[PDB]
């Protein structure tokens, strides 16, 4: 055993924090007086200890105290998701660790689709979500079939996170072929800079999952999502096809979401009562 | 071996199931042929297969998959039981028919959780599902882990509700809440129908079942008079044997489905609702 597991910052599925000054995590408590569990998560390929918690690091620690293994956790040396990219093609991000043997496990809001899936296993979903689009509050917009993105200018920006699978489906698709034209222009490199951009009137709208934009949105007064969920798909735990864990790792995903254990991560980490 | 035994189960709008034109015992266009074997008597195993004519959201979804993946099947309704439960340890329905080599799959409204999935192999889920609460519009409760469900008796009067015995939701309640359980025993319908007359006539609080289901059923109420307030989120799966060498290709070609438009296509021709 000792998985190596990556991961990727994007609140609140890993929240990614400074160990302070002996190597260990800040002492944090829920609402409640339950302990904020913490774990050891180095990343950069200068590579520093830091501390990660949120939705998927207690998933985590719900797999390896459930199918007995222990863990060695890093953040993506890219900070990407995943795409297969022309060199005659090859994968980045999560996706490109997970294939080469950096990880054997990918725990992170990493979609399930049929690109991905020809190279790797996921397990049954952990979450179900889709797209949605986040907008600054004064914004009223249709949703993704509203004019000011099917007919773009400079008077209206949108954008996405460069090598998601979203990134790459607005590449492929013919439709979309004056959207990306736009969105090329403005793509950004995380999630997180996307999102301080419209707060600051420096991007209109962020195509993104719902389950991270909502979460926003109730947190941050100044910002709402629009139009409805649409690419309703869901999130999966990611191996290599010949991992002996896929079945025990399903299985167990299964019965976190029937004895209340999906629903309880949640209640602590997504449904919060700020707006 | 490219012709497969495929067993189905009537539930709309999954699948329907109508009667063969009488002189021509031929299909009409657009359903498929489904065989049922219908006994002469109670006192024989004697009985004989009557041709009926199949269709539905599932039952598109298996023609998409016979194209994409290139076998032909004969379908058949299953006779012992209905979606599947563990009886003295030996499994019906469904289930039953792949556990025990009857069936090379099951394509329906078959819910995937952890006790079948010991049993068979399942694909990634094509419809998103759960257990949800239908009430009549007014009713005030906060969903499943309401204490008007987990503890009736500290109310006066008690909540009167139920669910169709021997699925995954009961399996699921009883697992998970045993007072609740037995309570709800009293309230059992024998199926959907007589549960929406029972809300409908004053004689039932709340029905607790599917939620794939409960939103068809709440989209198209004459009236919108009964709603839904999803807990155990899951979905539908096909069911396959264990190391069903048809589980690659079914699990791709339905991902490919979902990110070509053609699952929304058919959610839009199938499912839509007034409500
Ligand atoms: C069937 C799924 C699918 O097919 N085509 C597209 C486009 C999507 C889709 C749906 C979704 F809800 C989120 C993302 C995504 O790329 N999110 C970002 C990130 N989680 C990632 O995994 O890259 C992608
Ligand atoms: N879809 C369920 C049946 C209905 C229910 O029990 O909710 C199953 O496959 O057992």
């Amino acid at each position: 055993t000792r998985l190596k597991i990556v991961t990727i910052h994007q609140e609140p599925f890993v929240y990614v924090k400074p160990t302070l000054s002996d190597g260990t995590c800040k002492e944090e408590f829920t609402v409640n007086g339950d302990p904020v569990k913490k774990v050891i998560c180095t990343g950069p390929r200068h590579t520093v200890p830091q501390c990660c918690y949120g939705f998927c690091i207690d998933l985590l620690i719900k797999l390896a105290r459930t199918m007995n293994f222990t863990y060695e956790v890093h953040l993506v040396a890219d900070g990407k998701f995943g795409t297969q990219e022309r060199v005659k093609k090859e994968w980045n991000g999560m996706m490109g660790e997970l294939l080469s043997g950096q990880a054997d496990m990918i725990v992170a809001p990493l979609t399930i689709n049929n690109e991905r899936a020809q190279y790797i296993e996921f397990s049954k979903p952990f979450k179900y979500q889709g797209l949605t689009i986040l907008v600054k509050k004064g914004t009223r917009i249709t949703g993704i079939n509203d004019p000011r993105l099917r007919n773009p200018s400079d008077k209206f920006i949108y954008a996405t996170v460069k090598q998601s699978s979203v990134d790459i489906y607005f590449r492929r698709q013919v439709e979309l072929s004056t959207m990306y034209r736009h969105m090329e222009k403005h793509n950004y490199e995380s999630a997180a800079e996307a999102i301080q951009a419209v707060r600051d009137n420096k991007l209109h709208a962020f195509i993104w999952d719902s389950a991270v934009l909502e979460f926003e949105a109730s947190q941050k007064c100044d910002l709402v999502t629009t139009g409805e969920l649409f690419f309703r798909s869901g999130f999966g735990i990611g191996m290599r096809k010949d991992s002996p864990w896929k079945q025990n790792v399903s299985l167990s995903i299964l019965k976190s979401h029937e004895n209340g254990f999906m629903e309880d991560l949640d209640k602590t980490w997504v449904r919060y009562q700020e707006c | 071996d490219n012709h497969l035994s495929i067993v189905t189960l009537e539930e709309a709008p999954f699948v329907i199931v109508e009667d063969i034109d009488p002189l021509t015992e031929t299909c009409v266009r657009n359903t498929v042929p489904c065989r049922k074997f219908v006994k002469i008597n109670n006192s024989t195993n004697e009985g004989m297969n009557v041709k009926k004519c199949c269709k539905g959201f599932c039952i598109d979804i298996l023609k998409k998959l016979s194209r994409t993946v290139k076998f032909t099947y004969d379908l058949y309704l299953v006779t012992n039981g209905k979606h599947g439960k563990k009886v003295n340890n030996v499994w019906n329905g469904m289930i039953g028919e792949v556990v025990y080599q009857r069936a090379v799959m099951a394509v329906g409204s078959l819910t995937i959780n952890e006790e079948r999935s010991e049993v068979v192999d399942f694909s990634v889920p094509f419809v998103e599902t759960g257990i949800s609460v239908m009430v009549s519009r007014g009713t005030q409760v906060t969903g499943l882990s309401d204490k008007k469900f987990q503890r009736p008796h500290d109310y006066s009067p008690p909540f009167r509700f139920g669910t169709v015995p021997n699925g995954s939701t009961e399996r699921n309640i009883r697992n998970n809440y045993p007072y609740m359980h037995q309570y709800m025993t009293r309230f059992n319908q024998r199926g959907v129908e007589d549960a929406l007359v029972s809300l409908k006539t004053g004689k039932l609080d709340a029905f607790i079942y599917d939620a794939a289901v409960l939103n068809y059923k709440a989209g198209r109420d004459e009236g919108c008079k009964l709603v839904t307030i999803i807990f155990a989120t899951t979905g539908y799966g096909i069911a396959l044997q264990k190391g069903s060498p048809w589980k690659r290709q079914i699990d791709l070609a339905l991902l490919q489905f979902v990110g070509d438009g053609e699952m929304e296509e058919l959610e839009t021709l199938w499912l839509t609702g007034i409500c």
